[PDB]
């Protein structure tokens, strides 16, 4: 069981990348939108002949970086894929003059809260019912400079 | 379907309203209140009630009044809160949708209107007073309690909106009928009709122009004639640092918005309660705190105009950064830390206008004006950094240096000012003993809980983020980036930081169990303070020092040495403060 981690250059992923976020977790011109305009921000997780994991970013401007998903297969959890695929961004915004990289977050969700929190991320702000579903959310930032 | 289309269609009564129907009614209207109220829409909730929508289509007296009370309610419940404006973007909203919010109609007739309904009902139960007859007069009660209850919040926030802060206090004895009545309300509470999409409501009205149980209802408005009653105290203080410490109290139970906005708009956009102005108000702070020779009637500074013109100066620039404050203070817990953070500018530029002035007085013929703005923001700080503790903003690695800068610097800073604000009283010449006392409690808490995860960290026990470009100086330069915008007290660099909490200057370098005996040294300080003095406060803090001092006397004999489990921060018992368990 090999895992292999590939940017985004083709028009064939887009539809596999959307059956890893709804199955996880938008409207699919956020989507389009995101990797329109930040396509050597986006990278897949794939294993095999499908994809395992996904994350979409984007970079604006300080020059701030926004991390706006990440996904894992729910059997393929557990392994590290999330952790090397979220280094193979931050590099990549670090190649692109990047300054903190700020990102949201539930603050039920403790795995991902860990995770990044191993990665180096710490918490800047916490804002009350910010998810629809009702839920407070935290904003975690990396800063690099 | 909407009201005036489903009048004619018959699916809803607008007359000859059995007790159960109204019950009901009562019920899913004041839970869909009090579900607006805790900062969700209007159109959603509140009138999804057809009948709120033209009150003038009831022909039943009660059910109009009681609509009229409720559309009553909302209208100073929201001009209430947008005066205040200590609401964030999704906290409330006030976006009336386009509805004729019960304008027409006065707020005494409608008040005149519930009271007529409780009185033709009171008579009704005095009628049968003493099966289906219980079961009419228990009705009847539920009805009336309904009826009252609404009558009476309806007056409170009537009596709220007085130019004069006074009608507060004739306001406050309604709150204890209250005591009396909600309990009823939730008593009779079986007899209404249960939902099924209940008979008077569409919850799809609103589709093209864009709740609660019952059973927790009552305890909810039961909390909030608390809060009330509560913020109608405010009236009875005199000086500016009592009204700040009972803002503070109020916040730090995390109130409604609309407590907060009452408890706002009732203390100040130019005079306090309508009776103090703000400029006399901070004069007397002034002379209660450090007695600064000018403010003193017998001075000599009082008799000159142009000592007096230059003092009256620095108030008026003292005005606004205080009402900011009490403003910051007004709004909820995850806001105030940015707010906190930024008010250090315009609180650093009072520190200079202050230093200016204080330097003048003296040479005409020192740090009095000083003092006091360096008390206010060393406050300002402290708090600011406490709310990431209360807010859990801060990783388990970050509070060494965080414990550090509250006990061995903020702390040791405010314990000065205190002393020398003191010294200056009694050269004027115990309001402060009280203050220092708790900071004092307060700062040994910091310093051991900064002494036990400095021997956690050397033991090993703190797990630290490892990846190649996280830095400790980037992030310690960003989590102390509002104290750059002061300047007094100067802001403690990374490399300093480093030197000072550098453990090699002692010969021979502490270990782990020299230093867990020093924090148990310093819980035992804090609580031989505390069990001195008290509050819930001073009890909340002995409750989280004094399992601590016995937990690190424990570990510091060697158990659990070798194990390299992260110790657990619970922050149950105190909100700053954790109390530090090893299972």
């Amino acid at each position: 069981r090999t895992i292999r981690y590939v940017r985004y250059e083709s028009e064939l992923q887009m539809p596999d990348i959307m059956r890893l976020i709804t199955k996880d977790l938008y409207s699919i011109y956020t989507y389009r939108y995101f990797i329109h305009n930040w396509p050597q921000l986006c990278f897949l997780a794939m294993v095999g002949e499908e994809c395992v994991g996904a994350i979409v970013c984007k970079l604006d401007m300080f020059r701030r970086g926004y991390i706006a998903m990440l996904a894992v297969d729910s059997k393929y959890r557990r392994n590290g894929i999330g952790t090397n695929l979220v280094k193979k961004a931050i590099y990549a915004m670090v190649e692109g003059d990047c300054d903190e990289v700020v990102l949201e977050t539930e603050i039920t969700n403790k795995s991902a809260l860990k995770l990044y929190e191993n990665l180096g991320f710490v918490r800047d702000k916490r804002l009350f019912r910010y998810y629809l579903n009702g839920v407070d959310a935290l904003r975690l930032k990396l800063w690099l400079r | 379907l909407n009201f005036e289309q489903a009048i004619k269609d018959g699916t809803i009564k607008i007359k000859d309203l059995t007790l159960p129907e109204l019950i009901g009614i009562m019920d899913t209207c004041f839970c869909c209140l009090i579900t607006w109220l805790e900062g969700h829409s209007l159109a959603q909730t509140v009138f999804t009630c057809l009948y709120i929508h033209n009150p003038d289509f009831i022909e039943d007296p009660a059910m109009k009044a009681f609509a009229l009370g409720i559309l009553k309610i909302c209208d100073i419940a929201r001009e209430k809160v947008n005066k205040a404006a200590v609401f964030e973007e999704e906290d409330f909203q006030s976006m009336t949708y386009g509805f004729k919010m019960a304008n027409s109609v006065t707020d005494l007739r409608v008040t005149g209107m519930l009271k007529d309904v409780e009185d033709d009902m009171q008579r009704r139960v005095k009628s049968t007073r003493s099966p289906e007859v219980e079961l009419e007069h228990q009705q009847c009660l539920a009805v009336f309690s309904r009826v009252k209850f609404t009558r009476v919040l309806l007056t409170v926030l009537i009596a709220f909106t007085k130019k004069e802060t006074s009608a507060v206090a004739e306001a406050q004895k309604l709150m204890v009928q209250a005591a009396d009545l909600l309990s009823a309300i939730h008593n009779s509470l079986h007899h209404g009709i249960q939902a099924q999409i209940m008979m008077g409501f569409e919850p799809l009205v609103n589709q093209r122009l864009l709740i609660i149980k019952r059973e927790e209802m009552v305890n909810y408005f039961a909390r909030l004639i608390d809060r009330i009653k509560t913020v109608c105290e405010v009236v009875n203080l005199t000086n500016l640092h009592c009204i700040l410490d009972f803002f503070c109290e109020f916040s730090e139970q995390s109130p409604c918005v609309l407590s907060r906005s009452l408890l706002q708009t009732t203390f100040l956009n130019k005079k306090v309660f309508g009776t103090h102005l703000m400029q006399d108000m901070v004069k007397d702070a002034l002379r209660s705190f450090v007695s600064p020779p000018v403010l003193s009637p017998k001075c000599y500074l009082y008799n000159n105009h142009q000592a007096k013109d230059c003092i009256d100066s620095f108030v008026t620039h003292c005005v606004r950064p205080f009402c900011s404050l009490i403003q910051i203070h007004g709004h909820n817990r995850a806001r105030q830390r940015d707010k906190l953070g930024h008010i250090l500018e315009e609180f650093a530029t009072l520190q200079d206008e202050a230093e200016k002035v204080d330097a003048a007085l003296h040479t005409m013929l020192l740090a009095c004006l000083g003092t006091w703005v360096l008390y206010h923001n060393l406050r300002i700080m402290i708090q600011y950094l406490l709310s990431g503790f209360e807010l859990e903003l801060y990783s388990m690695h970050e509070y060494y240096y965080i414990y550090w800068y509250l006990s061995e610097f903020l702390y040791a800073w405010l314990m000065s000012t205190l002393s020398r604000a003191d010294g200056s009283q009694m050269a004027e010449e115990r309001p402060l003993s009280r203050e220092i006392t708790m900071s004092q409690a307060y700062q040994n808490m910091c310093a051991g809980m900064f002494k036990t995860m400095v021997a956690f960290d050397m033991d090993g026990k703190v797990r630290k983020p490892k990846f190649e470009l996280d830095s400790e100086q980037v992030r310690y330069e960003h989590r102390f980036a509002p104290f750059n915008s002061v300047m007094t007290p100067p802001p403690v660099h990374y490399l300093q930081f480093k030197e000072m909490s550098d453990l090699n200057k002692y010969s021979p370098p502490p270990q782990s169990p020299e230093l867990y005996v020093a924090a148990s040294k310093h819980f035992q300080q804090a609580k031989m303070i505390l069990e001195n003095i008290p509050d819930h406060e001073v009890n909340r803090i002995l409750k989280v020092a004094k399992p601590n001092f016995v937990v690190m006397k424990l570990l510091a004999g060697g158990h659990k040495k070798e194990s390299k489990v992260p110790p657990e921060f619970d922050f149950s018992a105190h909100k700053y403060f954790p109390v530090v368990k090893l299972v």
